[PDB]
């Protein structure tokens, strides 16, 4: 019965509005919905769609919005055209084609059910209601719930979830350091985007290694999967469509196999993603000279995608530009020039002070007020501030959004995000040993002659070559020559080793070849097994050795990785490392000696390192441990302190011999770290990390989400969820029930489930212990799945419930009136934040009074017990005509209330995008390096958003009867 | 619901109107994935989707664009059990006698 | 496909398996009426199960299907009852080895 | 409904254990299968009233 | 993988492992019953199944601490029982378990 013009609605997605019936085929359909002015193609077969009708005398609206009365119907060719007298007007005989009406339906009441002898039992609409009222505040929950993770729950951690994953189109430099915990947090913004809806196709390119990482901890922990694009992969999907890549939602791809080819590279860049993930982003390599093609790639990415996450291990190793040319991809408006940031920091090593006595609740001098007015670029901060100063009645959400604008010129505290570990709580320990051996003469032999022609080598290179003795060595006397034989080092581990024959331990080097010969070593004279880690092992064999160490009951006791190696593998494990030829530059050595510093250490880190005496490996040893302790501490200030005494040390290195006036440079080193670390700590950071962590308050905040975690609700009302689908449930009784399909199963197969059965917990910390079970939440997949089943389930709503009241009247009708208020528009506009589908509660007695907020849905839940079928509901409906004039008093009660509903949002839209609008325009008027057309375009965007959601509309979903007997 | 049965010689309208779409490729899987070639002798569009209300794309999920036919992959959303069923037909280059006919004998 | 043992004419006269059969060796019932066969307890609490299900959830004995079903297999002397109250009038049809009659 | 309708089975326990003692009256799905396999080959094999 | 006889099943109640031992076959002189496990054994739960997700999961190994599905043999449905001797057999190169 379809035709070109009609007008239908879809049966699940009653969030699209009106679609307009655009094309017809002998087995298909292309519907329009204009309010989301999104096509849809469907089978004509199945039916998943429905042809909603205005009897005569209702009234509808056509596009213009001017209203009408329907008095008559005609139908042509399977077409139907309506006929009505106007309201506006009051002009009779007026003729609508359907195509004209509104493209967002209010419509499609249930009481026709009602009227025409349908009904359903009571077990049919509590459990709608209440799903309706959990899925609804997912579009503004606390991020839509965060607490569907396999983590054990962190500060900041879950201040980053919070912060980042309810913002659109996101971009922020997670510089955390090492094993703190970035992919966790990444995963977090990951899922919420998902679960929220807001971010559905994304990017992930990371290192060779992490890739399986990633991969198997998203997997494991927050259920989510992205499919790596390997050369073959990519080639099939070529061989296929015309676009590869698009195929899919959720990608792997490393820059390597991304730049292989420049239309490899368009085709990533014309994907159309929402988020993009890249891992290390230290290795993008900037220059205003020359930048790299790695680079420009990542930029071409970071040009097509709305949301970038830059996970880098090391912020500063290359200097500051690096550092700003980053933040430069998250914000060019902002850090345009390089010279601005440092005097940035300089300004705000003191400003702490102000936000630290604001918090305290005392008055602020009006000297300090026109220096925060110094610091914020606005003229409306007047009204603010006196509003806040005062401890005004709106001083508890005021001074939040003061300190949001004093963040916003400060660089916003999002772009940077930082955690440390000394106030963070939670670092074990990282103990220090150093042993000195004695230098064979072999080597003294060859380094005594290395120096021919090696000048040509500079400082930096000699000190390169000078890190591998044993290759200058094998230079020397032919390739491969015997140097492992006069190792006091091969001695030394061997007998620290054999003290931990009963313990794992990673031992790194320097390259692929020095691994190589060692596991040698090791495996053929001690018999020791060693899981090496050279690049001649493909990333399978990397994730094979891996796995080997990990099996600490009776797996490799050594794991030997070259410098490569020391990617972010998890080896929390590991609880004992060794450095075995003493990286040269620190930030290499501090990710090396971070691949353990995570969570998860069976006890403290305590690190081993044997140098031979008289080499640069005494001078760097002393350097690290005395001038700057970069070893023991985490104090992030050696990007230019390096640079400072970088010519006076490579010299030093280069000529061991030289070692006049070097304790007096130590001494004036520890100076200059100490001082930094001073202005670091007093101001311009050490706040941005308790924005990270939110403070005390973001510590409650994250407590009241793990308390909301442990509600029990979610347990009961699954559970019978699981016994009306047909699914056999055995309890284990550690916290784990196993879930199977049944002979009775409503249907024959499951998206979640297979015949072997999976297991279930609902704890957190059981999930944490036991990744075999998984973390069931609304987050997790199948109680999506069951939701969206059971809201899509129209079958119910109706009910025929008694209640057993001997001190109530007899006959007494309340009903019970779900409605749903929604609004439409495109995904891209991200109405969840701001409006979703929610439902009203309402409770009419005869004479339509309202009882929802005298009691709540609840307590007066019990009461009620479904009685007898069809007879019960003629006997009942004998008297069906008062429900429609019930409708005429519920609506009349109920509409204003939806208008009372309405008025909300309008201020959570209004309020952020003119902050993020005057935030913009401040910086703007500052650099005069931005285009106007863009923040026109934004401007009409926010009116576009404004006008739309003052459009909205109130519909009926779910109908109960309830009838008072004795 | 069906009363006496018919049977009669099909003519080639008939066979292509047993259909949805046309087979042209042989392909079976990708051997790296699960990958159905497009017009392979298990296409997803022409037959159905391997997993119940899927897009091989993977857009929409498991209920919400029911019997949708996915814009990209070009594949309805409804259970695998409707691959069951879903004919397909190839187009032959010549025409090709029917042994049966041939040799009823 | 159409020809054969596994030819999908002759598929459904070669024999099928029924569900909710039974079999035992027989015993001579005076004190029966004409109509009625005396059915054991431990193959009555085997065929009538779904019955036993329906009758037991609807009376709110074991709401939950599973238990229902874990109260069967537990020999609760309710189950006794309601499987009484299901065989109460639910014909069974008893066949011999060659049916030859009609009556078989 | 007893030898290997699938579907036909599930209905009917869920009948069964609702209350309710009623077959699914339509063709069983083997009619569906044969018909198929005819079309297969190029036979009408269509159905009438 | 192999299959594994261990007590180890998922799934089961205590009290099918109640009379059970260590290994995961009965004790001589245990008055089994319907349904009772004789023997504990459990397979590798299926096989390459899912996508190539899955053997990307395969070359990481899957993160299951069960990972193994139940198939012990059990006393048939209808039969009591003494068990009287519980014999071993072992193909060369395997090593004998505590049973
Ligand atoms: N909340 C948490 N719960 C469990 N494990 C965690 C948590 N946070 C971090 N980890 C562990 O720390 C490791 C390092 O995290 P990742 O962000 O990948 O690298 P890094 O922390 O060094 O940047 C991960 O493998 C993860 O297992
Ligand atoms: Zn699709």
């Amino acid at each position: 019965p379809f035709t070109l013009g009609q007008r239908w609605i879809s049966d699940t997605e009653s969030e699209l509005g009106l679609g307009t019936v655009v094309a017809v085929d002998a087995r298909t359909v292309t519907l329009l919905f204009p309010s989301t002015g999104e096509n849809r193609l469907y089978a004509r077969s199945d039916s998943p769609v429905t042809r909603v009708m205005f009897n005569p005398g209702d009234t509808i609206t056509s596009h213009d919005g001017w209203q009408m009365q329907v008095e008559e119907v005609k139908e042509e060719n399977g077409l139907l055209t309506y006929i009505g007298t106007r309201l506006d007007t009051e002009e009779s005989g007026v003729a609508l084609r359907e195509v004209f009406l509104d493209s967002k339906l209010v419509f499609s009441k249930p009481q026709d059910r009602l009227f025409a002898g349908q009904i359903d039992r009571m077990d049919r609409f509590a459990l709608r209601y209440r799903a309706r009222k959990y899925s609804s505040e997912q579009f503004r929950m606390p991020a839509s719930g965060l607490r569907g993770q396999r983590t054990s729950l962190i500060p900041h951690q879950l201040n980053i979830a919070h912060d980042v994953g309810r913002r659109h189109a996101p971009r922020v430099l997670l510089a955390d350091e090492v094993g703190l915990g970035k992919t966790i947090e990444a995963g977090m913004i990951l899922h919420q985007q998902l679960l929220s809806g807001a971010a559905e196709r994304v990017l992930i390119i990371v290192p060779e290694t992490l890739q399986h990482q990633w991969l198997v901890e998203m997997l494991r922990r927050f259920n989510l999967r992205f499919a790596l694009f390997d050369d073959e992969r990519y080639a099939e999907a070529q061989h296929d469509a015309y676009n590869p890549f698009d195929t899919e939602q959720l990608v792997i791809c490393s820059l390597d196999f991304a730049r292989r080819s420049k239309q490899r590279l368009e085709h990533l860049c014309e994907a159309e993603w929402d988020l993009l993930v890249v891992d290390e982003a230290h290795h993008l390599v900037w220059s205003e000279d020359a930048p790299s093609r790695e680079y420009q790639a990542i930029e071409q990415l970071a040009e097509h995608v709305p949301g970038v996450l830059l996970l880098t291990a090391t912020p500063e190793q290359l200097g500051m530009e690096s550092h700003f040319a980053r933040l430069r991809l998250l914000d060019p408006n902002r850090f345009h020039d390089f010279a601005q940031f440092v005097e940035e920091q300089k300004n705000y090593r003191p400003v702490a002070d102000a936000v630290a006595m604001l918090l305290a609740g005392n008055k602020l001098s009006n000297d300090e007020l026109n220096m925060l007015g110094e610091m914020i670029g606005e003229q409306d901060i007047e009204p603010l501030l006196q509003a806040a100063n005062s401890d005004s009645e709106d001083a508890q959400s005021a001074r939040q959004e003061l300190v949001s604008m004093l963040m916003d010129r400060h660089g916003a505290s999002r772009v940077l995000f930082r955690n440390t570990r000394n106030g963070v709580k939670g670092a074990p320990k990282r103990e220090l040993h150093t042993i000195k051996l004695p230098l064979p003469t072999q080597y003294q032999t060859a380094i005594k002659v290395s120096g021919i022609m090696g000048a040509r080598k500079s400082a930096e290179d000699r000190a390169r070559d000078m890190l591998y003795p044993e290759r200058i060595y094998q230079e020397f006397e032919g390739d491969n020559a015997t140097w492992w034989n006069f190792d006091p080092r091969v001695e030394w581990l061997m007998g620290y080793l054999t003290s931990h024959r009963s313990q794992k331990v990673l031992v790194i080097c320097a390259k692929a070849a020095t691994a190589l010969q060692l596991e040698q070593v090791l495996r053929e004279r001690e018999g020791i097994r060693a899981a090496v880690f050279h690049e001649g092992m493909s990333i399978i064999e990397r994730d094979r050795a891996a796995a080997w160490f990990a099996e600490e009951d009776t797996g490799a006791q050594v794991l030997l990785c070259s410098e490569i190696g020391s990617e972010g593998r998890n080896f929390q494990f590991a609880s004992h490392m060794v450095m075995f030829d003493l990286p040269f530059n620190p930030d290499l050595l501090e990710q090396r000696i971070g691949a353990l510093d995570r969570i998860g250490q069976a006890h403290d880190i305590q690190i081993h390192v044997p140098y031979l005496e008289k080499t640069a490996q005494s001078v760097l040893v002393r350097w690290y441990h005395e001038g700057l302790d970069a070893f023991e501490h985490t104090c992030p200030t050696g990007a230019t302190i390096y640079d400072s005494v970088y010519n006076d040390l490579i010299n030093y290195l280069a000529s061991p011999d030289q070692t006049e006036g070097f304790d007096d440079l130590i001494k004036n080193c520890r100076e200059q770290h100490e001082a930094l670390k001073a202005q670091l700590e007093q101001g311009a950071d050490r706040l941005l990390e308790i924005h990270s962590n939110g403070g005390e308050k973001a510590q409650a905040l994250a407590e009241s989400i793990e308390e909301q975690d442990d509600d029990t609700a979610l347990i009961a009302f699954a559970m019978n969820l699981f016994d009306a689908i047909g699914i056999n449930q055995d309890d284990r009784g550690d916290n784990m029930i196993v879930l199977t399909p049944s002979d009775h199963m409503l249907v024959p197969d499951f998206p979640g489930l297979s015949e072997d059965g999976i297991t279930i917990t609902f704890d957190r910390e059981v999930a944490l212990a036991r990744e075999d079970a998984q973390f069931i939440t609304w987050e997790h997949p199948l109680i999506r799945n069951g939701l969206d089943l059971i809201l899509s389930g129209d079958t119910g709503s109706s009910t025929i419930s008694l209640l057993k009241n001997k001190a109530l009247p007899v006959g007494t009708l309340l009903v019970e009136l779900i409605y749903v208020v929604e609004a439409q528009a495109p995904k891209q506009l991200q109405l969840n934040r701001f409006l979703p589908p929610t439902p009203v509660r309402m409770l009419l007695d005869k004479n339509g009074n309202n009882l929802a907020a005298q009691v709540e849905f609840e307590t007066f839940n019990r009461q009620l017990n479904a009685v007898n079928r069809h007879t019960g509901s003629k006997l009942v409906n004998a008297v069906q005509q008062d429900v429609h004039a019930i409708l005429q008093l519920g609506e009349a009660q109920i509409e204003k209330s939806a208008r009372a509903l309405i008025d909300a949002a309008r201020n959570e839209a209004d309020e952020k995008l003119s902050a993020e609008l005057s935030r913009l325009e401040a910086l703007r008027a500052v650099n005069p390096n931005i285009r106007d057309d863009e923040l026109t375009a934004i401007e009409s965007n926010r009116q576009q958003v404004m006008e739309s959601l003052d459009q909205a509309g109130w519909r009926l979903d779910a109908l109960r009867l309830i009838v008072v007997t004795h | 619901e069906f009363d006496a049965i018919k049977i009669a010689l099909a003519s080639p309208d008939m066979i292509r109107s047993w259909s949805f779409g046309e087979v042209k490729k042989p392909e079976t899987i990708n051997y790296r994935t699960f990958k159905p070639e497009r017009d392979g002798l298990f296409c997803a569009r022409i037959f159905g989707p391997v997993k119940d209300y899927e897009c091989l794309c993977g857009k929409y999920k498991r209920l919400k664009h029911r019997g949708v036919i996915c814009e990209k992959c070009g594949v309805e959303v409804t259970q695998t059990k409707v691959r069951r069923e879903r004919m397909g037909h190839i187009e032959l280059a010549s025409p090709t006698a029917h042994i049966w006919f041939l040799k009823s004998l | 496909m159409i020809k054969g043992k596994q030819g999908r004419f002759r598929q459904n006269l070669l024999g099928k398996r029924v569900d909710y059969s039974g079999r035992s060796v027989i015993t001579v019932g005076p004190y029966l009426r004409l109509h009625q066969c005396g059915l054991p307890k431990k193959m009555a609490l085997e065929l009538f199960k779904p019955f036993i299900y329906g009758k037991l959830e609807l009376r709110g004995l074991a709401t939950t299907i599973k238990a229902a079903k874990k109260m069967v297999e537990r020999e609760e002397a309710v189950v006794w009852d309601i499987l009484d109250e299901v065989i109460r009038e639910h014909p069974v049809l008893l066949n011999r080895a060659p049916t030859l009659h009609r009556l078989g | 409904v007893k030898s290997d309708d699938v579907n036909g089975r599930t209905k009917m326990y869920k009948n069964i254990v609702d209350g309710n003692h009623q077959m699914e009256p339509g063709m069983p799905e083997s009619f569906n299968v044969l018909l198929k396999e005819i079309r297969s080959l190029g036979i009408n094999i269509e159905l009438e009233d | 993988g192999p299959e594994e006889i261990t007590a180890d099943i998922p799934n089961v109640g205590e009290a099918a492992l109640s009379k059970l031992d260590e290994s995961g076959i009965v004790y001589i002189g245990a008055e089994v019953t319907g349904g009772d496990i004789l023997v504990g054994k459990v397979t590798p739960k299926g096989e390459t199944q899912l996508t190539p997700e899955e053997k990307l999961l395969r070359a990481i190994f899957g993160e299951k601490a069960s990972d193994v599905k139940d198939s012990s043999l059990r006393v048939p449905n209808g039969v009591s029982g003494t068990v009287i001797d519980v014999q071993v057999f072992t193909r060369d190169g395997v090593e004998k378990d505590k049973r």
